[PDB]
């Protein structure tokens, strides 16, 4: 019996949900930052 | 009878996992060869022919309807068992109750993440 | 649980063990480097504290 890549999130135990959340929070933060930058660029490029 | 006479009915089989056991006992005592987990071969049919009678007649046939709410019982959440999977592939929607949610304080334990309903949009009031 | 539950759990724990071993090795290397860099900084900081404990 072996182990394969992407198995922690295949089991779906506690580590799977923990990893999913650790990813989602970080990328929500980065999406917020990128959206702020996109708004700034929009405003600065109207003229 | 009700759905054929223009009225509406709701039926609640509780459980179907025990009708399956009674059918297995009958079939084993008639000497019919067993199948998987000792259930007869015709154990899907047993339920499919039963849950297919919950129809919604058009207005030409009275307009009556018969909703069905079969109740299955899994073993330690093993939805992957035999009768659970049969009935899940027979029915339209599902309502997953989980003990981890029951004890965590969420009652009814409905697992909204997995619970499904094919009709969805339709069959819902506009405010809801 | 069933066989598939056990198989998935076993695979996940094996991955976790591999990762923790790798991280132990990385941390050990960084520790060796940190001690090496800590000796001179130890003498430097102790000297800088010298005054207050002397006066």
């Amino acid at each position: 019996v072996r182990s394969s890549a992407g198995a922690v999130r295949d089991a779906g135990g506690a580590f799977g949900k923990r990893e999913q959340a650790e990813e989602e929070r970080y990328f929500r933060a980065r999406a917020k930052e990128q959206l702020a930058a996109l708004k700034k660029h929009h405003e600065n490029e109207i003229s | 009878y009700f759905r054929d006479n223009g009225k509406h009915a709701l039926i609640i089989y509780d459980d179907l996992s025990k009708q399956a056991v009674a059918y297995r006992q009958m079939s084993l005592l008639l000497r019919r060869p067993p199948g998987r987990e000792a259930y007869p071969g015709d154990v899907f049919y047993l339920h499919s022919r039963l849950l297919e009678r919950a129809a919604k007649m058009n207005d030409a046939f009275g307009g009556g309807s018969l909703t069905a709410l079969p109740v299955i019982e899994t073993q330690a959440g093993d939805v992957s068992a035999y009768i659970p999977t049969n009935v899940i592939s027979i029915t339209d929607g599902q309502i997953f109750l989980e003990t981890e949610l029951f004890y965590k304080g969420i009652r009814p334990a409905i697992n909204v993440g997995l619970s499904v309903s094919r009709v969805g949009s339709a069959a819902q009031t506009r405010a809801m | 649980a069933t066989l598939k539950d056990i198989t998935r759990r076993l695979k996940s724990i094996k991955n976790i063990q591999k990762i923790t071993k790798s991280m132990k090795m990385v941390a050990a290397a960084k520790y060796a480097r940190a001690e090496r860099e800590l000796k001179p900084a130890r003498v430097y900081g102790v000297g800088s504290l010298a005054l207050y404990e002397k006066a």
